[PDB]
RNA sequence: UUCGCCAGAGUACUACUCGCAACUGCCUAAAACUCAAAGGACUUGGCGGUGCUUCACAUCCACCUAGAGGAGCCUGUUCUAUAAUCGAUAAACCCCGAUAGACCUUACCAACCCUUGCCAAUUCAGCCUAUAUACCGCCAUCUUCAGCAAACCCUAAAAAGGAACAAUAGUAAGCACAAUCAUAGCACAUAAAAACGUUAGGUCAAGGUGUAGCUUAUGGGUUGGAAAGAAAUGGGCUACAUUUUCUACAUAAGAAUAUCCACCACACGAAAGUUUUUAUGAAACUAAAAACCAAAGGAGGAUUUAGCAGUAAAUCAAGAA
């Protein structure tokens, strides 16, 4: 029946059945035995103060102790396998949205980003039809990256094993970065209303105490860009990808005070409410400042969003709106 | 990988000495021919695939060629065609086309073949595509198409190879016996489990003896005697020659055929150099490749299968 | 599809010993024989014994030398003595290695009632023929 | 098939080799032949340069062989040629001088004739149309026709004899009756011809 | 700039109303109830009794040869019968695991018996008990099919796709094929090989195992007993005779030859049976050989199997157990 027995690996293949693994190679030293012999080359160093120890046998109790030691070893390992459940949650529970993926990989050129945070926007199980296999299961993750200093981007990546795909999106996303220009290094410069493919994005420029009021994705992206104050409501289809594409197009759509000044050749002047009438200059037209005043119409012609005007008059009565929510 | 080639060639020579001194030969005249015998006697692997047998060889034949460093330590690449991804190919192409152009301004079946695709791949140390190869060879035809200068001819000679072709039925010189002072020729045919040997004497009575008995008695089947008659009736020598014969293995037709081959082989000493090509085109001197085919397991007759059932 | 003594193609990352990378039809063509003895030649006797014997020495060496065995174990029989070659990985501190050398030789010699010779060739890591 | 496509057939006729000198394109051709270093087949054992070899007789010989018996088929044929021979000698000596001029004493000419006369001109192939099989008139290539004649003779003198009657004899009878066109074999050829004439309309169906 | 129209899907061009030369009509047009969808466009597959081209090389058709289905027998299933195994069971079962069951093998039934009951030690052994839809092993199958797959790169977005050679976004080592090996020199042929997957295909009875069960019994032994045929069918063997049968014999011979007729029956065909021996074996139920007997069968319905050359067909001999 010694002939009938087998190798360990085989037994674990035919135990596990992939058509968790514990190892018996752990904890047992050479010459270790239940009949408790101390062999001169294994259990014990070859020599003592006197040379050439002989073949010796421990006590009953010394053995009860070593056995107790191996038992407590196994207990220790089981506890160590059970303690292995710990996590940081991205958005909700088992949603991988907003989970930190960890800084992208150093490129070929030695280029290293320890500054870049990555967040998973959308993990999704995608299927295909393969003549051979029937269904074929891929994972695709849409992932964004940014340093907080205003440059950020996103990419998609797809692989059979999801781990692989997290990796793929990381690296591909460092390859597409946008520079996102921030006013006074938190808000956006001016309001943005942007329709992109069945999804409408709208975002208002807030003052400082007002942290990040946004779709959870857009919050995530705005922490990666380093935008700390924003109002953003999203209309139409919410699908993740169109949303991040939309948002990024929109925040690159931005017209900077310098550029406004330059095209109009006039001074641009911030009027704060807290500071009263004081006419703070923000931007000056490098080159020639115009001698020409600009038309003041009693009647400007602008697209006005019914939602903003409804807001303006106290007509938003939705009980969901004015809610207290946790910090940014 | 170059450090590996330096090291390996050094150790190869040190091991070369080490080989000669044990094998007991002069380290100077030691050849690859001797290297082989040496290892073959020291590490005797019966193995059918010959690449998996032990080798000590000059690392250059062992290892593949390498593509050298393609750029200086500044990052800047040496060859101007580098960005083509095949410089090796398109350099040949640029040069070839240049040769052509110069030829056009200036101008106002030996067994030779072009390289194979594999040989151009070896020459440039570069993977190739069929299309590419074809393109090039096409260009070399354009080159041959014009007046051929000196360096022009050398150039195309680089891409030239030469092949052997050999056809003659090997002619044995006759053998004059000492006893009668007479000439004979001894043939060996082999067909299908049956070998025969036939000694043909150049001055015959027409006598034909088989295994010590007469050919009529040893081939009572008429067909066989006809097969025998074939070469002699072909060369019109029917009475002229006297043959002794020894045949063994197999059944009667096989035997008669073996004698056919052996005889027709022993008959090309006494025939003219011209009739030989005739006997070839008559198919007399060519063996019969046809033999029994082994039964295959799970079948019946090597071809015949167990009756197949749809239901 | 023949499953015999074969190692399947992985995602391509799986390390493979030269032996385990060469499939059964390859014996005597590229691969060699792991054992050698007279017993299977035309006129010869007691092939069976050398087979049981061989098997038991496979299991024995796998069990006496835990986790340190590199590739399958090469037995030779010459004129009544066994020559057992092993590729062994370096794990153990050398004392233990010689302990087990003496242990094995003696024990086996007295088991098979014929003199045993043991050889350990030590290797830093399993040789990789393919993938990796 | 132990011959690759590289191996061309042997040409076994001796008259071809002995007398080349008057033919230019054929000189060119066999020059191409052996010069091409052409691998050429070991000539078969049945094909001989014998002056007495008639390929038609060989084919008919084979088609009579059951199992592997060349010996037996050869013998049956030999006895058939023989039987016809002696039967025609018997008809000769018992006749009048005029008919002595008439009668064929060559069993071979009798054979090639009795086969020329038994070979059908047209034959039928079935065509599937709209669910039915129509038997339609097909012109035939010579070798298929030869085959049909031989096959028919053999099948006829195999099947319909009374068991006390040996093959070579009956075969000889059928040969001599097919010579004069009065034999059952020709009845068969004629039923082919008639069946083709009845279905002649349907010769539209055939597209090739 | 206007008007008209749309608030889930059915229910429903429906029920009631109103009006109409309609009176199984037209127009206007709901709710109960039920459901968690209902819809549009796309993506790869697969499929198509769609269309077009090109093939099939034992291959569909046309063609060639030799057989199966009919007969006897051998042997395997399926059913009935039995107190009396299991497994396989479209192609991919059916002389299959068995290169092999009188006892043994053996797992089966019938009775009897034994309980740390093989081992160095163990509240431990031992289990042909349930899971092949938990599995490893070994395989079948598409398949002599060409694809599989990491690492990347591209696509006014990516479900996925990714070629054009006077080239238009693809590069890539790996595993397949190919190449080389074997069949004693070539060559071809055959052999071998043939990934990824597919069929929850096969096998817990080769062995080993995850999960479950059994433990004075689903365990272990001794003694006998099984494998009967109303049939139905798969595969074989031998025939049905003159290209035959017998004897001699190796391949030129001599005789026999289904109807005479009262043969003193003979022509083919007895592998089947009855008898006697012999081989083996403790045990003949098993094999072989003689003597007898000579039966169905007189070339086989629908429908089907195989073969492209030293093959098919016929003939002979050897080995594994
Ligand atoms: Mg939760
Ligand atoms: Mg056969
Ligand atoms: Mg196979
Ligand atoms: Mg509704
Ligand atoms: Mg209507
Ligand atoms: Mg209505
Ligand atoms: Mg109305
Ligand atoms: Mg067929
Ligand atoms: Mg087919
Ligand atoms: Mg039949
Ligand atoms: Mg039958
Ligand atoms: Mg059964
Ligand atoms: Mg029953
Ligand atoms: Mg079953
Ligand atoms: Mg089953
Ligand atoms: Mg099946
Ligand atoms: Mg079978
Ligand atoms: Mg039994
Ligand atoms: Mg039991
Ligand atoms: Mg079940
Ligand atoms: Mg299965
Ligand atoms: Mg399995
Ligand atoms: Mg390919
Ligand atoms: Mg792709
Ligand atoms: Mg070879
Ligand atoms: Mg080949
Ligand atoms: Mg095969
Ligand atoms: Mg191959
Ligand atoms: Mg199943
Ligand atoms: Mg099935
Ligand atoms: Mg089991
Ligand atoms: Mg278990
Ligand atoms: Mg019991
Ligand atoms: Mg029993
Ligand atoms: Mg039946
Ligand atoms: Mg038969
Ligand atoms: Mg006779
Ligand atoms: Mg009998
Ligand atoms: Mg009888
Ligand atoms: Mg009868
Ligand atoms: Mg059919
Ligand atoms: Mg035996």
């Amino acid at each position: 029946s010694f002939f009938t027995k087998l190798t360990a690996d085989e037994l674990w293949k035919g135990a596990l059945a992939e058509s968790r693994r514990k190892d018996l190679n752990r904890g047992q030293i050479i010459g270790e035995g239940r009949h408790g012999f101390l062999w001169p080359g294994l259990n014990i160093p070859l020599m003592r103060n006197g040379a050439v120890q002989t073949i010796a046998q421990r006590s009953k109790e010394d053995q009860e102790k070593v056995e107790a030691d191996m038992v407590q070893q196994r207990e220790e390992w089981d506890r160590r396998r059970k303690m292995k459940v710990k996590r940081e949650r991205g958005w909700s529970g088992n949603t991988w949205g907003g989970v930190s993926l960890g800084p992208p990989d150093p490129g070929p050129n030695g280029e290293t980003y320890d500054d870049f945070d990555t967040r998973i926007l959308e993990v999704r199980n995608v299927f295909n039809m393969t003549a051979k296999e029937g269904r074929k299961r891929s994972v695709r993750v849409l992932v964004a990256v940014g340093n907080g200093k205003g440059a950020a981007g996103f990419a998609i990546g797809k692989a059979t094993e999801r781990a692989d795909a997290f990796r793929k999106a990381k690296n591909r996303a460092v390859h597409y970065l946008h520079y996102i220009e921030r006013y006074e290094d938190h808000t956006i410069y001016h309001d943005i209303s942007l329709k992109f493919k069945r999804t409408h994005i709208k975002m208002k420029k807030q003052p400082r105490g007002y942290g990040l009021h946004c779709h959870r994705a857009i919050m995530t992206i705005c922490r990666l860009i380093g935008i700390k104050d924003l109002y953003a409501k999203v209309s139409g289809s919410v699908n993740m990808l169109n949303l991040t594409r939309g948002l990024f197009l929109g925040l690159s759509r931005q017209e900077t005070h310098q550029q406004l000044a330059d095209k109009k050749s006039l001074h641009v002047v911030e009027f704060r409410e807290e500071c009263g009438p004081l006419p703070i200059v923000v931007a000056s037209p490098q080159g020639a400042l115009r001698k020409d005043p600009e038309p003041e119409d009693e009647v400007p012609d602008i697209t006005l969003d019914w939602e903003d005007v409804k807001a303006a008059q106290g007509m938003k009565r939705s009980v969901w709106s004015g809610l207290k929510r946790a910090a940014t | 990988t170059v450090d590996f080639i330096k090291k390996q060639i050094e150790e190869f020579n040190i091991g070369k000495r080490h080989l000669a001194n044990m094998m007991g030969e002069d380290p100077e005249t030691f050849t690859q021919e001797d290297i082989d015998r040496a290892i073959a006697y020291l590490f005797p692997s019966g193995l059918f695939e010959k690449r998996a047998r032990p080798i000590m060889k000059h690392p250059e034949e062992i290892f593949p060629k390498q593509r050298a460093i393609q750029w200086g330590e500044d990052g800047r690449p040496f060859h101007f065609l580098f960005y083509t991804g095949k410089q090796s190919y398109y350099s040949l192409m640029h040069d070839t086309y240049g040769k052509l152009l110069d030829v056009e301004k200036h101008h106002n079946p030996i067994g030779s073949r072009w390289l194979i695709k594999e040989e151009l791949e070896e020459m440039l140390v570069e993977k190739l595509s069929d299309q590419d190869y074809a393109q090039f060879i096409r260009l070399l035809e354009r080159l041959s198409a014009l007046p051929c200068g000196a360096t022009e001819e050398d150039f195309v000679n680089r891409f030239r190879r030469s092949i052997p072709x050999x056809x003659x039925x090997x002619x044995x010189x006759x053998x004059x016996x000492x006893x009668x002072g007479m000439a004979f020729s001894r043939g060996e045919g082999k067909r299908k489990t049956a070998k025969a040997e036939v000694v043909v004497y150049g001055q015959g009575s027409g006598r034909i003896d088989v295994n010590g008995v007469d050919y009529l008695l040893y081939f009572p089947v008429t067909q066989d005697r006809e097969q025998l008659m074939f070469p002699l009736h072909f060369l019109d020598r029917l009475g002229k020659h006297d043959m002794t014969c020894a045949v063994s293995g197999g059944g009667r037709s096989a035997q008669a055929g073996a004698v056919r081959l052996a005889m027709a082989r022993a008959l090309c000493s006494f025939v003219t150099e011209d009739e030989v090509e005739w006997m070839r085109q008559a198919g007399l001197l060519t063996a019969d490749p046809r033999v029994r085919e082994r039964k295959k397991p799970g079948q019946e007759g090597a071809r015949r299968k167990f009756t197949w059932k749809k239901r | 599809k023949n499953r015999a003594a074969r190692v399947r193609v992985s995602k391509g990352d799986k390390p493979v010993t030269y032996e385990e990378a060469h499939a059964p039809h390859y014996i005597a063509h590229r691969k060699g024989w792991l054992s050698l003895h007279t017993g299977n030649l035309d006129g010869e006797d007691h092939a069976a014994e050398r087979t049981v014997e061989d098997v038991f020495l496979r299991k024995f060496m796998l069990g006496t030398f835990p986790g340190c065995l590199a590739d399958q174990l090469v037995l030779k029989r010459r004129a009544n003595q066994l020559e057992i070659c092993a590729l062994v990985l370096r794990q153990l501190p050398p004392h233990k290695f010689y302990f087990l050398v003496g242990y094995s030789e003696t024990l086996l010699s007295h088991f098979y009632k014929c003199p045993v010779h043991l050889h350990l060739q030590t290797v830093p890591s399993k040789v990789v023929y393919k993938y990796i | 098939s132990r011959y690759g496509p590289e191996y061309k057939d042997p040409q076994i006729d001796k008259e071809y080799y002995r007398k080349p000198l008057a033919e230019q394109t054929e000189e060119e051709k066999y020059e191409r032949d052996f010069k091409k270093t052409q691998l050429i087949k070991a000539a078969p054992a049945t094909k001989t340069s014998s002056v007495f070899e008639d390929p038609v007789i060989s084919k008919f010989t084979n088609m009579m062989m059951k199992g592997g018996n060349k010996v037996l088929a050869r013998s049956l044929m030999t006895q058939t040629l023989e039987a016809v021979k002696r039967k025609q000698f018997a008809k000769y000596h018992a006749a009048s001088a005029e008919e002595q001029a008439t009668i064929e004493r060559n069993p071979y000419t009798i054979f090639h004739q009795a086969l020329k006369n038994c070979e059908p001109v047209i034959g039928l192939v079935p065509i599937l149309k709209g669910g039915h099989f129509y038997q339609v008139p097909v012109p035939l290539a010579d070798r298929r026709r030869r085959f049909l004649a031989m096959k028919w003779m053999i099948a006829e003198c195999r099947e319909k004899k009374h068991r006390r009657v040996l093959m070579p004899e009956k075969l000889s009878q059928e040969l001599l009756e097919a010579f004069h066109n009065q034999g059952p074999v020709i009845k068969r050829k004629h039923d082919m011809h008639k069946m083709a004439e009845a279905n002649r309309a349907l010769a539209h169906y055939r597209w090739w």
